[PDB]
Order: C-alpha cells, then structure tokens, then sequence
C-alpha cells in the first residue's frame, strides 16, 4: 500500500534508528542498599 | 523607426520567417547596423556602421535540437573540466 | 478572457524571496547533465544579468487525477486544482522528481 | 486516523518539540540526555 510505505518512510525520516538505539542503551539509576540495611530508591517521577 | 510596440501576452503572430525573411541587425541603443568590414576562412570582421553597406541582410537557419543540446553540453563540460584542471594545478 | 494552463505548454516556476529586506524573483532551474539537483536563477536583475531560462523552462506532460495516478502505478487538457502533474525538463529531457537523498542543510526532515 | 494524525503533525513540525523540529534542533538522544541532566540537576527541574 503506497500510502503505508509513504507513512513508514516519513516516520523513518523523522526518527533515526541510531537515536532509538542510544536511548535504549541509556541506563537507569539502580536502587542502593546503604548502611543499616536501608533501601534508597530514587523517585521514579523525578528521573529516567 | 517604428519604435517599440506594446507587449502582448500570448504566443503572438508569426512575423520573422526562417530562410524566406531577410533581417537587418540593429543595436537598440546606438542604432548602428551590424555590417561586414569588407577587409581581408573568409574572416570578414563584423563592425557597426551608422549607414551600413548595400548587402547586409541576414537569413536565419534554425539548429536542430540535437545540435543545440550538444553545444550546451560542450559548454558545460568545458567549464567543469577547466575547473578540474585549475584545481589540480592549484 | 484570462488564459488557462493546458498540458502541452512550456512554463517556468517562480518564487519570490524577501532576503535582506529586498523583494527579488527567483526561478527554479536544473542543469540536468552532470548535476541532477535543482537550484535557483535570479530573474529580477534582468537588466543587469540575463537569466538563463533555457534550464528553467518545464513542460507539462500529464495532468491526470490522483485516483487515476494510483491506478496507473497499480497497473491539451486543462489543468485543474488537485491533479497530479508531470514536469519534464525542456533542456535535459528529464522529469522533476522528489529525490530520496537529502543534502541535510540543517533541515534533517526535507528531501 | 493514524494517517490523518501523521499528516497533521508533519504539517505542523513544531508539535515535535525543540528537538526533532530541525533547523538546529539536536537529536532525540541528545534531548533525552539533557533532560536527564536537568532531572539530576536542581534549580532547573523544580521551581526553586
């Protein structure tokens, strides 16, 4: 469907593949167990 | 000196004919006529004369599309290759 | 009686650009031989620099409808708004096209 | 609906934000990294 190929080509032009690969490669911030057995979990609504 | 008539928007009317018509080339500003110097591969130098000569009419021969395209290709390739040669010399 | 744009006609595409507070006229052009990409030729400065309309002229080959176009790639008409037109370069004999490649002049989204 | 939405969004390229707008807009990976830097840098993430 020429319209379908056209839309897919447009989306490919907007978003490069390498950008998606890099964003996926970005790592999170692991929760850390600290002294006295306390879990420090960074706020989800404040980070990645 | 009929002058310059009004500009017409359209294909116009057919006035100057290839081969049949006889034309005289005149400079617009100075008004001089383009003539032959008649001085001694004919190699007759072309000049501008206020009055001209007795035989100054020019006939027209349209070039073929193939020849015109070849000439323009020649010009473009000459320009590009001269640029390339100058770059290599630089 | 205003003249109407037919198919088998030779025309030029013009655009007006207001750069450095000056309104001058440009025309789309293409060399064809050795350089497929299109560019612009200034026509406002005609009294000082002659424009090269030979590489600017185009000819309208077909002006068939959009659905007719889809049917066509599935297997002296007057131009009407909404038709798909074919522009053949008068000099090179080539056709105006949307090249897939892009020069990427800070646009990153245009062809 | 998807075709219409894509067409409207590409007609108005400002809908994609600073990045992905082109004309000097950096990449999506760069935008994500800068947003992460903002998230872990106070005085730019909250009101303060």
């Amino acid at each position: 469907k020429g319209e379908a190929i056209r839309i897919r080509s447009i989306l490919r032009s907007l978003i490069p593949l390498g950008d998606l690969v890099g964003v996926i490669s970005i790592a999170f911030q692991m929760p850390t167990i600290a002294k006295d057995g306390n879990v420090v979990e960074p706020d989800m609504s404040a980070g990645f | 000196d009929v002058g310059v008539r009004k500009e017409v928007d359209g294909m116009g009317t057919s006035e100057i004919k290839y081969g049949d018509s006889v034309c005289y080339i005149q400079h617009v500003d100075t008004g001089l006529w383009l003539t032959y110097q008649s001085v001694d591969s004919i190699q007759r130098k072309a000049i501008m004369h206020h009055e001209g000569h007795m035989d100054d009419g020019i006939s027209l021969s349209r070039s073929q599309h193939e020849e015109s395209r070849t000439a323009r290709v020649i010009r473009s390739t000459v320009f590009l290759f001269n640029r390339f040669i100058r770059g290599l010399d630089a | 009686e205003i003249q109407f744009l037919r198919t088998d006609d030779e025309v030029v595409l013009q655009c007006t650009a207001t750069i450095h507070k000056e309104q001058q006229k440009l025309c789309l052009a293409a060399e064809g031989f050795g350089n497929r990409l299109c560019f612009l030729e200034s026509t406002s400065n005609s009294k000082n620099v002659p424009p090269d309309l030979s590489i600017c002229t185009f000819v309208l080959e077909q002006s068939l409808s959009v659905r007719a176009l889809q049917e066509m790639l599935a297997n002296h008409r007057t131009l009407l708004y909404g038709h798909a037109i074919l522009l053949r370069h008068s000099y090179s004999g080539m056709y105006l096209c949307c090249l897939s490649t892009s020069r990427s002049s800070t646009d990153k989204l245009a062809f | 609906n998807a075709n219409v939405v894509v067409r409207l969004l590409i007609r108005r390229p400002e809908c994609f934000g600073p990045a992905l707008r082109g004309e000097g807009g950096n990449g999506l990976l760069a935008a994500m990294e800068e947003a992460i830097k903002i998230a872990e840098d106070p005085s730019r993430d909250g009101p303060s």
